[PDB]
């Protein structure tokens, strides 16, 4: 699910009026789930007001072993009602074994981010290197390790809000016990499914987030106007 | 002399009434031609009874998606519109 | 004034038109046409209500028969020598004009002045002093002297 | 409220039953409750079952629950079935809206409420959102209409249609209430389709013209010009875009930004086409089509040639006119001939609206008076049916002449005047009314003054009310 | 559009210089450029530092009052 909030509605949407002005990439999960799909729509949207001028460029990565309905062609395929969104314009899908495997996309992700982040094009304002920031607006074990990847990788530049789940875990601290209290005071009924054997690998986790607090940074309350999510990028 | 001097000035307040509508109202009016002139297949006026006759020769024989494209641009603008509204 | 204008030439060359074909009988002079179709529709605008549409009031020394002198045609006679035109058709029909030219289309004039009086006066001081760059620029501009001395400079 | 959440929540039981405590603080408006500790964690939303709400908050007035549940994700075209329209066409709809709608077909009928009639009579016993707001903004609800407004695709076509809707139903006049509440919200959605009109073409000229013509595959039957036009929504069609819509559809492949005395002045000199004083923007015989088509020298050739006709009927009746017809009288024939073509033509593509204008009911009385002037003018060797006859044509004479005004309301400076003229008739009658007392009154007073039994009725006219008559001209009677 | 259809002393001086530049008072030129793009804002940074204030505020108002009887583009007028 996703709790669109007209907040995050209008945050996502200049989002995607910015990717469209910078002519950028944005890299998502792809699937018809939740977000993606609002955003896929937005990429429908602006898509289909202007139609030209460096029309944007969403690509999906998911895992294929949660797709349902699966076609092998070399001849175009028909994929109809893990379920794909069907406006994201390119997408991505990555191989292993069986089915039960989440978390595969994420290695080959994290690594197309790292080569994208060490691509030399002089011909921009960020001294070349193509820049790139990472959002987190939700929740889940994905969201902490994919920052934990960014964060160790060279220019994460890691954007968080101050609502959602893990947003606001991040937002508010800025050793272990705090971690612990935020946890169990912003997550009450997640924690219920959890042994403490891996709440403390997440005490690990953050405490390698807040290792540099200099690549992230946070959308706040009072900043709440008009162009605050450039002010962040 | 009141009687006239009446209608005189009854015409006056009618006039002033009116005339800041009346822009308005020729401009509502001049659909009216603007739709009988462009509706029909014109040609010249003397000539037109000769497309008459061609009336006669047909009476001598006898979801789409860009829509919903426009309509789905138009949803864009209301979304802005109705931001503009709470941002008063 | 061009609108008054252009609406009092549609009710008179109608009217005059009217009136010269319902009375006579093919006038072949054209300035006995445009005597009595334009002149005297125009005349009963300043209050003269056109005279030959009685057939009481209208005797038989004004007329010509033919034309052979100055005078306009009679009315075109019966087999009894008696007047042919209707007088319930030509007087209600003077009446329908002198009533639509003499008081509804001047005290519409009357309506239309008064209210570009009231657009123009508020910016009429500013009109005014904008006109009078134009004459101080053309007197001020030459070396002047008195005007009939001029032709000697 | 509050309390019985609080009660109703902590009873170690209920604390996954989340229908019950939404019903609970459905029932009460919590909203802000509801949104904090309902749909906050995201961790069970059905996105059907939220059907029985959803149909409760419609029933009950709650706007801000079913803006929470459209938020929260629900389809409205997949909730919203033919059994959800006739519960609300059949039992949730008021018995005195039902008789202001009766009052109304029968007596201040139309179009759109034949079409509206047509459906709610027929749920009572295939764009469904339309249809929901229809039922909301029949009912007057004010608040649920804006949030289904927002949901539906022809949005400006919806705020024309109800504006229309909500006009008719503010003329029935018995419970003026219910007209004081509609006739507010005609006003409302009125000025929100200006106002998104007005943003959409600020935006994009050519979509915007795209989205004037179209017909929602039937909201009503109708386009947006229309639905703007039968309501008399004379601000919708005043704003420069539509302005520009139809200056741009009047010029046609004439560019406006060229003086019209070039266009008028190669309109004379026919062959003048081909020069560059003329711009085609909006090989050469091209130029001359696309000239010749234009509705601009259409309607600027038919002046010209009916000033000519009129001319020419001015010389047949007082020059030459003749017990047979001559050559000129029989060519007045056929151009009459010719308007009669046109006249029918345009009866044919109207109907029963045709005789709806003034100017087509008086253009009929013209031709009729003609070919009365012709069956009357050719019995020949006559002279009373002869010179009736052309008493006819002279009056029928008065009614070509002043058709002229009706054609020259298209100027930008004759228009706003001619209209003015025809909103003096109150006042005109006005006048005729107590100059027709007064002349009443001194005329039969001094008629019977003055003389005694007069038994001559054109006699007591001429004095009663002929010379009183000419005494407003300043004539005093002698 | 406006040189051939509203043509004046000004805009035949504007026309020269626009026709100059596509194949000395910089600044009232850079002014001119800011202003017949509609800039508004540019324009008014640029203004202020102008010398002739008022010539410039003037010829520019008489500029885009030409460039406002343009038919095509509504939105630019
Ligand atoms: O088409 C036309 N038909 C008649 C007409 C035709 C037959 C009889 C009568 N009539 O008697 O009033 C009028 C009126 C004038 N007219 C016209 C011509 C040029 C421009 C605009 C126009 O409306
Ligand atoms: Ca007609």
């Amino acid at each position: 699910n996703f709790a669109l909030k007209p907040r995050m509605r209008k945050i996502f949407s200049r989002l995607i009026y910015i990717a469209q002005s910078k002519g950028a990439w944005i890299l998502t999960g792809g699937t018809h789930y939740g977000l993606m799909k609002y955003i896929g729509e937005v990429v429908r949207d602006n898509t289909i007001s202007r139609n030209s001028e460096e029309n944007i460029v969403a690509i999906g990565i998911a895992a294929w072993g949660m797709v349902s309905n699966r076609d092998t062609l070399i001849d175009e395929g028909h994929f109809s009602a893990y379920i794909l969104d069907n406006n994201h314009t390119h997408l991505l899908l990555v191989d292993n074994g069986c089915h039960g495997h989440p978390t595969v996309e994420a290695k080959l992700r994290n690594q197309l981010e790292k080569y994208i982040s060490e691509r030399t094009s002089q011909d921009s304002n960020y001294g070349g290197k193509i820049p790139i920031v990472c959002f987190a607006q939700g929740g889940g074990r994905e969201t902490l390790k994919a920052i934990n990847t960014s964060v160790k990788s060279k220019i994460p530049c890691v954007v968080v809000e101050g609502s959602g789940q893990i947003a606001d875990v991040i937002a508010s601290l800025v050793t272990s016990s705090m971690v612990k209290e935020k946890l169990v005071r912003f997550l009450p009924r997640t924690v219920s499914r959890l042994p403490e054997e891996e709440i403390e690998s997440w005490i690990k986790w953050l405490k390698e987030i807040l290792e540099s607090s200099h690549l992230l940074t946070v959308i706040k309350m009072e900043e709440a106007g008009d162009e605050i999510v450039s002010n962040a990028i | 002399i009141l009687l006239v001097n009446l209608l005189v000035a009854m015409f006056g307040y009618t006039v002033g009434i009116v005339q800041e509508n009346n822009d308005q109202v020729w401009k509502f009016q001049r659909y009216f031609l603007v739709q009988e002139y462009c509706n029909r297949l014109n040609i010249p006026f003397p000539f037109v009874v000769f497309a008459y006759f061609y009336m006669v020769v047909k009476k001598c024989f006898k979801f789409r998606n860009e829509d919903n494209e426009t309509l789905a641009w138009e949803g864009v603008m209301k979304e802005n519109y109705l931001v503009k509204i709470n941002t008063k | 004034v061009f609108f008054f204008l252009f609406l009092f030439a549609v009710w008179m060359v109608a009217f005059g038109v009217a009136r010269q074909g319902i009375l006579r009988q093919n006038e072949q002079r054209w300035r006995w046409i445009f005597r009595s179709v334009i002149y005297e529709p125009y005349l009963a605008m300043f209050g003269q209500v056109p005279s030959d549409v009685d057939s009481t009031t209208y005797d038989f020394s004004h007329c010509t028969f033919s034309g052979n002198e100055s005078k306009p045609l009679c009315v075109e006679l019966d087999e009894h020598n008696l007047p042919r035109f209707p007088e319930w058709i030509t007087i209600p029909l003077v009446c329908i004009y002198m009533l639509s030219t003499n008081i509804l289309l001047v005290n519409l004039l009357v309506a239309m002045f008064g209210y570009t009086v009231g657009i123009v006066q508020e910016n009429n001081d500013q009109v005014w002093k904008f006109q009078r760059y134009f004459l101080v620029q053309e007197y001020c501009n030459r070396l002047n002297i008195p005007f009939p001395f001029v032709v000697f400079a | 409220s509050y309390a019985l959440y609080k009660a109703f929540s902590t009873n170690e039981q209920d604390k996954d039953n989340w229908n019950g405590q939404l019903k609970l603080l459905l029932e009460w408006n919590q909203l802000d409750l509801a949104s904090d500790e309902i749909f906050t964690n995201d961790r069970r939303w059905e996105s059907a079952d939220l059907q029985e709400v959803m149909f409760t908050a419609l029933i009950k007035d709650r706007p801000k629950f079913v803006r929470l549940f459209l938020e929260n994700g629900l389809n409205l075209q997949k909730f919203l079935t033919n059994e959800v329209l006739t519960e609300l066409f059949s039992t949730h709809f008021s018995t005195l809206v039902y008789r202001n709608l009766q009052i109304a077909k029968n007596s201040y009928n139309d179009a759109l409420l034949t079409f509206v009639w047509k459906l709610v009579a027929n749920f009572r016993r295939r764009h469904p959102l339309q249809a929901l707001f229809i039922w909301a903004i029949l009912q007057n609800k004010k608040e649920l209409s804006k949030v289904i407004w927002e949901q539906t695709k022809g949005c400006t076509l919806a705020a024309l249609g109800a504006s229309k809707l909500l006009k008719t139903l503010a003329k029935v006049k018995n419970d003026i209430n219910a007209a004081g509440e509609s006739e507010e919200l005609a006003n409302e959605y009125e000025t929100r389709a200006v106002e998104l009109f007005t943003e959409c073409y600020s935006n994009d000229e050519d979509l915007a013209e795209q989205l004037l013509v179209y017909s929602c595959e039937a909201w009503g039957g109708s386009n947006c010009l229309e639905l703007a036009v039968e309501a008399t929504d004379q601000h919708f069609i005043a704003q420069p875009g539509v302005q520009n819509f139809l200056s741009k559809q009047w010029y046609g492949e004439i560019s406006r930004d060229t003086k019209n005395w070039k266009i008028i002045l190669c309109l004379f000199i026919i062959p003048l086409v081909g020069c560059g004083l003329v711009s085609f923007r909006k090989k050469l015989l091209w130029y001359y089509v696309a000239f010749f088509t234009s509705p601009f020298v259409v309607f600027s050739w038919n002046v010209v040639f009916y000033i000519a006709f009129l001319l020419l009927f001015a010389y047949v009746l007082l020059m030459d006119f003749h017990s047979v017809p001559h050559t000129p009288e029989l060519i007045l024939y056929a151009l009459v001939f010719v308007l009669f073509c046109d006249e029918v033509r345009q009866w044919y593509m109207n109907g029963v609206n045709y005789f709806t204008d003034l100017w087509n009911v008086m253009d009929t009385l013209g031709l009729f008076y003609f070919i009365a002037g012709i069956v009357f003018r050719l019995h020949s060797s006559n002279k009373s049916s002869l010179y009736s006859g052309r008493v006819i044509f002279c009056l029928d004479y008065i009614i070509f002449t002043l058709r002229l005004i009706h054609i020259f309301t298209v100027s930008r400076n004759l228009g706003p005047k001619i209209i003015m003229l025809q909103r003096m008739l109150i006042d005109v009658f006005f006048f005729l009314f107590l100059f027709a007392v007064w002349m009443v009154a001194f005329g039969v007073a001094r008629q019977g003054i003055l003389r005694q039994n007069e038994q001559r009725w054109r006699w007591i006219f001429r004095s009663v009310i002929y010379e009183p008559y000419l005494a407003m001209f300043g004539q005093v009677p002698s």
